[PDB]
This record gives C-alpha cells, sequence and structure tokens, in this order.
RNA sequence: UGUAGGAGACCGAUAGCAAACAAGUACCGUGAGGGAAAGAUGAAAUAGUACUCAGGAAUGAGCAAUUAAAUAGUACCUGAAAUCGUUAAGAUGGAACGGAUUAAGAGAGAAAACAAGUAAAGAGGGGAAUAUUCUCUUCUUUAUUAAAAGAAACAUCAGUGAUU
RNA sequence: UCUUAACCCACUCGUCUUGAAACACGGACCAAGGAGUCUAGCAAAUGUGCAAGUGUAUAUGAUUCUUUAAACAUUUUACGCA
RNA sequence: GAAAAAAUUUUUUUUUAGAAUCUUUUUAUGAGUAGAAAAUCGUGGGGUUUGUGUUGAAGCGAAAUACGUGAGUUUUCGUGGA
C-alpha cells in the first residue's frame, strides 16, 4: 500500500482461476425458458398453468 | 430514412402523442438544445448586437 | 495468456440509448447531413421521404 | 429550431464523404461536393451553405450547371443561366466554365 | 484501449518510466496491506488513523432488518405533497393535508428546516424526534403515532 | 440462408466438396439442357451418363460439339470424342473437361433416365 | 551546402542517415533515436553522423514544394480532375502505382486538358 | 412545420402531415459515436487461448 | 549567454480551450468568445471562460439559492454558468428571470408555472448582449464529495478532512490516534 | 470428457492443439516416462520432359520439345537477408568505416529547369439550328513571330561591417 | 545520384556504475519470433446522460429470429449507492 | 474589392484569401539522464465512407532532379502473377 490508497478488501489469494464462471448464454438461456413454457402451455391445450397463490 | 405514413404516424404517438399507455415509452421525455436556435451570425447580424 | 475473463461488453445506458436513438432520427432529418453521409439526394423531393 | 449551417459546419468539417485531403504533402483539403462552388474545404466553398445554391459541375460525359428543390442544366445557355437564378461569384463562375467547356 | 497506452508513449525506452537505477522489481516492501504499522505506519497513521486496535463489545447476530430506519426532515413533509394540492391547503384556512410518511415509506421524522407559519398539517409516523414534534405542535399540525 | 441447420462457412462447403458420395459426385457432373429439351421435359439441368451428345461452351474448345467417351467422377471431368490432344510422348488422349464447361443436346435414354425425367416433369 | 531555387530554400539536401549503420550489419539506414548512455549521439560529441533536428524544417511559403513549382497531388482516379482543374495554377499531377494502362493513359490526356503536367508522365509506356 | 407524404408512384402527392417533434432534438454526434462504439462492444465474440 | 526567469517563457496554466467534441457547446463557446472580444464589459469575458471550463467547475446552482439571491435584485436578469436545480425543501417560487446552462424539467416547469423566464445563453446574448442589468451567478465550488476528502492528513492534528475509509463497519476506523484510549488522538 | 451441429472483430505453418502430414508416430530412456522435424508445380500432367548428339555411366548440350510461362521439370509457387561465384570499375606504406566541405570520374534525368500565339494538313472529339446543315474545340504533323525565366555582371539604394 | 580522393575533425556499442575507449560485463553473422498485460475492486482526472435521485438487478414481454449471441419493451413503496 | 502584362478605347493573357487546435502579424525563447506530457508515423483486425484489380495489383531487388526536421511517405525500372 502507498500513498491516498484506500486498503484492498478481495480475496484473490485462494486459488480462484478454477472457481470463477463467465456467463454467456444469458439472453439464450431466457428464450430457451420461454421456449419450454410455451411448449408446455400449448401442448396443455393452451389452458392455464399459472399458480394463484 | 424511408418512412411510412403508418411508420411517421406512430411515431409521433410512442415518443409522447395521444398518451397511449401501450404504444408510448413509460413517462419517457425527449431532450432539448443547450442552444436554442444554432444561427449565431443572425445573433451577431442584429441591431442590439 | 487470453482468458475469457476479459471485459467483452458494456452497460449502456436507458437514458442515454433513447437519445441516441431520437437524436439520429433529428439527424436523419437533416437534408445537408443525408448528402454528407453520401446519400445521393438531388432527385428526392421531401426532407424526410 | 435545433439546426443551422454553422451546425452543419461543426458537425461535418471533417466528415463527409466528399472531404479528401492529400497525404502527399499536407497541404490540400479538398470539398467535392455537388453545389460547391471552389473545390477547397470551407463552408464558404460548401454547398451546405448557402439557401439556393449554383454550381457549374461536369458529370456523366457532360457540363451541368446545378441550383439548388434542386434543378439541372445543360456559352449562351450559361450565361442566360447564370443571369437569370443566381445570386465575385459571378466571375468566379464564369472562369470555372471556361475551364469546364473545352473538357472531353 | 490498448492504442492509448502509456506503454506506447514509451515503447523504446528500457526501464521504461518505471526508473533505470530502481530497475523495477514487484511488491519489494512486501505483500498487500501487511506492512502496516511495521514499515508502512508513517502512511497508515497519516491516511487511515483509527485503524489498529479492538473497540466495543460485539453483537454475534446483527440482523439488520429489525432495527431499520428510513428518515425523512420536517423541510422535505410539504415535498412529498404535490404543488397544486399545497396550493388548496395554502387557499383553504379551514382544512389541512394529512400525510402518511410510512405509506410514502418512511419510519421517522426529524427537524431538520422549516415549516410554514401559521399552517396546519397532519403527520402519521412511527417516529418522531423532539424538534419534529415541536415545530408539529408550533405551526398548529398534529402528529399521529401509527404502526 | 434461412436455416440454421447446414454451414455458410467456406470450410464444410469444401470438405464435402472433395469428400463426396456417389449421388452427390452425380449431382455436381450435371449440365445444362438444350433449349426446345428444357421446355420438354420441364427441367434446368441433368446429371451426365455415358452416351450423351455435348456441346463445349467454354475454354479454348468451346463450339465445339460431341459423344462423350468415358466420364472422371473422380476428377470430375468428362471426355469426348474430338477433343484429343497429344501428350509429352506424342500418345493420345481425351482432354478432360469440366461439366459446367458443357451444354448437353442429346441426352442418352435408359431405364434410369426415363425414372429421373418421370421424377423430374 | 544550401540549396536556393528562386524564393524556395531548402536548408539541408543530405538525409540524416542513422549512427554507424555500416559498423554493425543488422542496423538500418533509417533514423533511431539512441536511448543509450554515453551513445555520442545525445551526448553531443562532434564529427560523429549528426542528429535530425526541426531547425532543418521548411519555410512556410515553401512547406512541401517541389522545384516544379507546384504541389504534388497523387491520381489514382479520372474524377480527380474536378479539383485539380481549380487548383493546376498552384498543384501539379503525379499518377499512383497501381493504375492500369488504359486508365492511366486517359488520366495523362486528361491532365493535358487541364493543363498540368504529370510528373512521372512517361511511366508504363 | 409539414412536410410533403408521396404515393408509391413518385408521380403523385398525398396528405401532407405534420413533422414529429423527435426532429427537433438535439444533435448530438459525439454522443452517438460513443453509445455506438460501446453498443458494438456488446456485439463482439469473446476470445481465449 | 542571458541568465533567464523560467527560460524568459510565461507559462500559465488551465484550459486552453473547450475538450468536449459537442456541437452546440462548440458553437456556443464561439458565439461568446466573439462577444468578449469585441465587448467592453468583463461579464462577457467572464462568462466566456466559466462556460470553458471542467465538470467539477460546473457544480449546479439551486433554485432557492438563486431565489435568495434575486430577491434584492427583484427586476432583474440572473445568468447562471452552470445547471439549475429543483428544490422539494422549497414550498413555492417567487417568480424569476433565470439564463442557464441546463434546466432540469421539473425547475424549469415550476419556474413556467411561476410566470417566470427560462433563457438560453444564446437568448441571453441577443437580448443584452452588453450584460447590462443582470447578475452573474455560480454554484458552490467545495460542496463536493471529493474536497470533502481533501486538506490536512487524517490523524494528523486539528485535522478534519474526511478519510477515504475501508467501509462502513463499526469497529473500523475510530481506533488508533482516532480516540485518545487507543495510542492517541489526533 | 465422447459424439453431433452452428460460430467468430481468433491463428495463418517458428502461429494455432504436441500434431493442417502415414503424429501421440518416428526417435530417445532399464523403466515409470520423455517426445519431434514434417503442407503448397500448373488451368490442365487423360499436358510430368518425347527426340537427337557427345558421354563407361552419371549427366551435359541441342537445328530437337510440352506449356501462356520451364533461371515453372516433382529437393517444382513467390524465392528476402546472411553467404559464396563470374565480369567490369575503383582502391591498396601497421587497420576499418564515419562527420563536415569541395573534387574528379562514372551514371541518370527535362516534371520550373525557354519559346505563348499565327498560318498551312493529318488524327480526333463536342455544342447549336430545323438524321444533318451550321458552329465550337484538343492532340500529331511543316515554319513563323512573340515573350517570360533563372544564372552571371556592373551600377543604383537601404541595413550592416572593415578600411584611411 | 553513386565513387573514390584530399584538408580538418572522428576511440567498441549496449550496460550496470559517481565514473567505461578500457586490463569492467554481454555481443561471430544474418533472418524470423521476442518482454507493463488482463481480471477484480478503488481513486482522481476529463467527457457524457440525468438529478434528490440514480442504475434497471435477476427476470419477464414481444407481429424479435441468416446476420438477432442484439436490438427493443417492462400494466406507480424491490435492491445498491447517494 | 480590381492589380499587372500582352494585343489593336476595345479585344487577349495571368490572378481575385474568410476552414478558431483557423489566417495574418510581432517579440521573446530553444541544454538535458532518470522522469512527465503532447503532437505524430507504422502494423493486425472491425464498422463506415469511395476506390484499386490480371491493358498484372500486392510482394520482392535495384533505384527516384521526389516529398517530409523525422519516423516515414510517394513514385520509377526489373522481377512477380493475385
Amino acid at each position: 500500500v502507498a500513498h491516498n490508497n484506500v486498503l484492498p478488501n478481495v480475496h484473490l489469494h485462494k486459488w480462484w482461476q478454477h472457481r470463477v464462471r463467465v456467463n454467456f448464454s444469458k439472453n439464450i438461456k431466457k428464450k430457451k425458458r420461454r421456449l419450454l413454457r410455451e411448449k408446455r402451455r400449448k401442448a396443455n391445450g393452451g389452458t392455464p398453468i399459472e399458480k394463484l397463490h | 430514412c424511408i418512412w411510412s405514413e403508418s411508420a411517421f404516424k406512430k411515431l409521433d404517438v410512442i415518443y409522447g402523442k395521444i398518451h397511449e399507455k401501450k404504444v408510448t415509452k413509460k413517462n419517457y421525455i425527449l431532450p432539448k438544445s443547450i442552444v436554442h436556435n444554432p444561427d449565431i451570425y443572425r445573433i451577431i447580424h442584429s441591431d442590439k448586437v | 495468456p487470453t482468458k475469457i475473463w476479459r471485459r467483452w461488453g458494456r452497460k449502456v445506458n436507458l437514458k442515454e440509448k433513447r437519445y441516441a436513438v431520437c437524436s439520429s432520427i433529428a439527424a436523419s432529418g437533416v437534408t445537408s447531413l443525408v448528402l454528407a453521409r453520401g446519400h445521393r439526394i438531388s432527385h428526392l423531393k421531401e426532407v424526410p421521404l | 429550431s435545433n439546426v443551422s449551417n454553422a451546425l452543419v459546419w461543426e458537425l461535418t468539417r471533417k466528415s463527409n464523404c466528399f472531404i479528401k485531403k492529400n497525404k502527399a504533402g499536407k497541404k490540400g483539403v479538398f470539398l467535392c461536393d455537388p453545389l460547391n462552388v471552389n473545390y477547397k474545404n470551407t463552408p464558404s466553398s460548401s454547398g451546405l451553405v448557402k439557401s439556393n445554391s449554383t454550381n457549374v459541375t461536369l458529370k456523366d460525359g457532360k457540363v451541368v450547371f446545378s441550383v439548388k428543390v434542386n434543378q439541372h442544366f445543360k456559352m449562351k445557355n450559361v450565361e442566360k443561366l447564370l443571369q437569370q437564378h443566381g445570386s465575385k461569384n459571378k466571375e468566379k463562375l464564369l472562369k470555372k466554365y471556361k475551364r469546364l467547356s473545352k473538357l472531353y | 484501449a490498448t492504442r492509448f497506452k502509456k506503454n506506447r508513449k514509451k515503447r523504446g525506452h528500457v526501464s521504461a518510466g518505471h526508473g533505470r537505477v530502481g530497475k523495477h522489481r514487484k511488491h519489494p516492501g512486501g505483500r498487500g496491506k501487511a506492512g502496516g504499522l511495521h514499515h508502512m505506519r508513517i502512511n497508515f497513521d497519516k491516511y487511515h488513523p483509527g485503524y489498529f486496535g479492538k473497540v466495543g463489545m460485539r453483537h454475534l447476530n446483527l440482523l439488520k432488518n429489525r432495527t431499520y430506519c428510513p428518515t425523512i426532515n420536517v423541510d422535505k413533509l410539504w415535498g412529498l405533497l404535490p404543488e397544486e394540492k399545497k396550493k388548496e391547503f395554502s387557499e383553504n384556512k379551514d382544512i389541512a393535508p394529512v400525510i402518511d410518511v410510512t405509506r410514502k415509506g418512511y419510519f421517522k421524522v426529524l427537524g431538520n428546516g422549516k415549516l410554514k407559519h401559521n399552517q396546519p398539517i397532519v403527520v402519521k409516523a412511527r417516529y418522531f424526534s423532539s424538534v419534529a414534534e415541536k415545530k408539529i405542535k408550533a405551526v398548529g399540525g398534529q402528529c399521529i403515532l401509527v404502526a | 440462408k434461412f436455416n440454421k441447420q447446414k454451414s455458410s462457412s467456406r470450410r464444410k462447403m469444401r470438405k464435402a466438396h472433395f469428400t463426396a458420395p456417389a449421388g452427390l459426385r452425380r449431382k455436381i457432373m450435371s449440365s445444362k439442357l438444350s433449349k426446345e429439351l428444357r421446355l420438354k421435359y420441364k427441367t434446368r439441368s441433368l446429371p451426365v451418363r455415358k452416351d450423351d451428345e455435348v456441346l463445349i461452351c467454354r475454354g479454348h474448345n468451346h463450339g465445339r460439339e460431341g459423344k462423350v467417351v468415358k466420364i472422371n467422377r473422380k476428377r470430375y471431368k468428362i471426355y469426348v470424342e474430338r477433343v484429343t490432344r497429344e501428350k509429352v510422348n506424342g500418345e493420345s488422349t481425351f482432354i478432360g473437361i469440366h461439366p459446367s464447361n458443357v451444354v448437353l443436346t442429346k441426352l442418352k435414354v435408359d431405364k434410369n433416365r426415363k425414372k429421373i425425367l418421370d421424377r423430374k416433369a | 551546402a544550401v540549396k536556393k531555387v528562386g524564393k524556395i530554400i531548402k536548408k539541408r539536401t543530405k538525409k540524416f542517415t542513422r549512427f554507424q549503420s555500416n559498423r554493425f550489419m543488422r542496423v538500418k539506414p533509417a533514423w533511431r533515436k539512441p536511448r543509450g548512455i554515453d551513445c555520442r549521439v545525445r551526448r553531443r560529441y562532434k564529427g560523429t553522423n549528426l542528429m535530425p533536428s526541426i531547425g532543418y524544417g521548411s519555410n512556410k511559403k515553401t512547406k512541401f514544394l517541389l522545384p516544379n513549382n507546384k504541389y504534388k497531388y497523387v491520381v489514382k482516379n479520372v474524377k480527380e480532375m474536378e479539383p485539380l482543374i481549380m487548383n493546376h495554377t498552384k498543384y501539379c499531377v503525379q499518377i499512383a502505382h497501381n493504375v492500369s494502362s488504359k486508365k492511366r493513359k486517359q488520366i495523362i490526356e486528361r491532365a493535358k486538358q487541364m493543363n498540368v503536367s504529370v510528373i512521372n508522365a512517361k511511366a508504363r509506356l | 412545420p409539414v412536410a410533403n407524404v408521396y404515393s408509391t408512384n413518385g408521380k403523385n402527392v398525398v396528405g401532407e402531415v405534420e413533422i414529429p417533434v423527435v426532429f427537433q432534438t438535439p444533435i448530438r454526434n459525439d454522443l452517438i459515436q460513443s453509445v455506438y462504439t460501446n453498443m458494438s462492444k456488446n456485439r463482439r465474440h469473446p476470445y481465449a487461448v | 549567454g542571458i541568465a533567464l526567469k523560467n527560460v524568459g517563457r510565461i507559462k500559465k496554466h488551465g484550459r486552453k480551450h473547450l475538450v468536449s467534441k459537442n456541437p452546440y457547446l462548440r458553437l456556443l463557446v464561439k458565439l461568446y468568445n466573439f462577444l468578449a472580444r469585441r465587448t467592453n464589459a468583463n461579464f462577457n469575458k467572464i462568462i466566456a471562460k466559466r462556460l470553458i471550463m471542467p465538470k467539477r467547475y460546473r457544480p449546479p446552482l439551486s433554485l432557492s439559492k438563486l431565489q435568495y439571491h434575486m430577491a434584492n435584485h427583484p427586476n432583474d436578469i440572473a445568468v447562471v454558468v452552470g445547471s439549475i436545480t429543483d428544490d422539494k425543501r422549497l414550498f413555492s417560487l417567487k417568480q424569476l428571470k433565470v439564463c442557464a446552462l441546463r434546466f432540469t424539467e421539473t425547475a424549469r416547469k415550476r419556474i413556467e408555472d411561476a410566470g417566470g423566464e427560462c433563457l438560453t445563453f444564446d437568448q441571453l446574448a441577443l437580448k443584452y448582449p452588453t450584460g447590462k442589468k443582470c447578475v452573474l451567478l455560480r454554484g458552490p465550488t467545495k460542496a463536493r464529495t471529493a474536497e470533502k476528502h481533501f486538506g490536512k492528513a487524517p490523524g494528523k492534528p486539528k485535522s478534519k478532512a474526511r478519510p477515504y475509509v475501508r467501509s462502513k463497519g463499526r469497529k473500523f476506523e475510530k481506533a488508533r490516534g482516532r480516540r485518545k484510549s487507543r495510542a492517541y488522538k489526533k
């Protein structure tokens, strides 16, 4: 540490490089979820699949 | 840009006009210029100036 | 070694995004700008088409 | 409202297809737009400034006199057209025509 | 990014801005925060004083939602009310506005600022400051303790 | 274009071009049909067969008509009777012609060809 | 030494070829500025290969001018004639490296119509 | 401020429409460039060794 | 050889010209530079310089603060080389004449509602090129949170700069040198 | 990870997987193991060097010969530098090169580094008048008057010296 | 332009070192390859958009479906930070 | 907003600037390792613009009355064939 710099709070001392994950599937995953529920509803005659709480 | 009259009229609705609840962008307000009129040379030309 | 850790994307902000679209549409409006952009405007018969 | 010829120069003084600048010695920056009178890059040269701009060009094997909406025409004929719609400048357009007219 | 970097300014320059005499090597006082109090005491004292030691009792599971505190000052209390509605209250001497601060998201009303003189208002809240209470009484308003 | 089932890469198309099964080899050994024949059969192009009569439209050998001798599927080259060439030692062989460069006049009729024509029309 | 031609004065003819380039064969003759200590260039000992210096820079009226008395403009398309006619009295055409002979000949003819010589006119003939 | 609408045959000219208020917005060319570049970064694929 | 202090050079500091590529602001500073050089008065020159300045030297001015100043100048035109912000601690307006660099829409609407006047700098230039009977205003410089950390070293006697603290936590940065009980105190 | 798709602001054969290939191979290690180098003629070889002569043969040459092309012949695309060969020119009394400044040689060049217009007869091109009459133009060609431009030289000034 | 000449001047470059022409260290030669980067968090700077708010998070939605792996939208007290 | 020359007052020849990180003008200044800044020039790819291609480009060797203080840029001949 030097000059006006705040003390750090990082935890990258453990071997994080094989414990890290980056999401590149997001929008396609969202599309897949939409497709899955749409297919399910349609299969059920188009009848509601929704749950009343 | 080549517009349909349909498109041109819809555009006007979208960014505020008629206040259409689903077509309008939710409580959106268009930006305004810092300079009211960019003809600076007309300001220079003016009698007061 | 290159890794997928790389900050490829960016958050582009909603108000900024809207402003860019609106301002680009306004710019598209301007006849002088259309020609400057390289569109062959000579035989066109209105400022927005 | 939000626009002027002055603002257009601010937008376009580096940015325009018709702007060409010499690499081979850095003295020489041209603006070649259809309504541009003298093909140096200045707004007073530029076809994007004057309200009903007037220019002698050549295109498609033919000397064309153009006026800004946007009208186009092909010595007596030239002389007559310049006197008619037109508003230093006349003298330059005559000089330009003399040079253009010989060309094949 | 790459084309504007300091390395692009210094590309053929040996040590290249990091000291030819120095001959640049990593963390040469030791790692991270570690030289604090020992070797970097002067930096830590001058820039982060109250860092070292043990102060106070402990509260083993804090549970911050239990003691949650969304405040407003009296100054901004009127600001929760629209302009035209406020004009109607200003006009009509016979009535006062009720303001449910909790329904607008707040629990405590504090005493910074001014309430306009001779102008009753009803303030509903869980908590009020002594000063806030005094101002509400002073202006002829009412305070409502409410859950 | 629109289908995402098949690659738009140069790479896959080339590999497919080189590793072709026989029906594919036959497809890319098709030639364009003569104009009245196209009207007759309702068919733009046909797979070449042994006793076909082609006209050459490209290369130094253009404008020559003639019967097909042998077809070379492997090098994708047809041989025609009057496109001879002598070699370094003076042996005469036929010049191999890619099927892009020929237009088909009289196709050979046979049972398989009849089935193809019936399928097409 | 100094090379006057009319009111076009150019200060230095000889290019500032790089320090001891023949001495170490790996070195190329184009200038490279020593970051070396005791280099006999920056440490400014007389009698070595001279450093280039901004002081040698051209006069503002000349700046990029040729003994031709016209600024060179490089030409790869016919269409480049249209600004060059108005500037012909101050600018000269040079035809680009690529230019196909049929097009090149046509440009040469055009240059004559514009009344401006091509400085590399004999090329590709 | 009215702009003329044309038919699909450009010989013929139909009902004139008022220009939208979107086209009156400021032209922020630097904003448009910076947003475009930021957007382009979002469209670029990741890479690693 | 001539002996020279600072090698004979005037090497004064600050902005050369507007660094932004924003067309409207570049156009606006050209106008105000033109006015500044021709006009006798200081006013235009000061406005031109202030228009050029950095973002942190473009603070917002409070509507309440402008209102508080203008009540001694009751018919006069305020010009503000920054943005004007609205106030939700403010009960009502007293009707104002304001030229500003930027208006928040709620403030502008409030000014219009009040029957006041919203002036752009081009409109001001047209109406008042001299600046006679006009009033130059500017917002707080040292209000900003970076400046709240500037000045004398944390824990050094009489200091009152905010530290660049590690985190919000109770146990942190209240001990050594910040209370007499632990080591010492500032 | 296995298999199948689809990709790219990725690499372009010293890179990219160790592997664009008959490479997890050759090869090395007692063994566990360690582990390479290694792509491209041409459109077409169903164009891959026929023939002749001199040679023991290899090879070589050809009046002979494929190809658009063979200092393109399968150790085949392009073919840099280092390196070494041939011819010519120069230099050469214990270095070698350099800087600054001239010189003599050896090369190169006409684009500013001379000659507008005028007349004659060849080659082209255009515009107007109501497809072809009128008319405007640029290059070659014969010779025929200008001129300008720089370098010299002296004089004349103005600035700056030195001299008596 | 190249080429020798000739007068005058001209010490191995890099390098660490207060100090190298050195009896200091590295360099036979040539070609290709060959070294301040990327992520996280933070800071100041400057630009930009908005302002007592701000960001739209996960996600939902669509007459969104080669390029679309983005773009667009979000039926008034969610959360971060202020 | 008209200056000159050539002809035979009128014909012919040249020129005729307004682009703010801009143009005109003036004066002062010009050392430099470690170091900081700015202006440049080049390489790979991307979008964009408007071009160059087998009446041989790139590439490569040798050059150029070439241009740039400079890195470099531009170009000629030879090879070369996408």
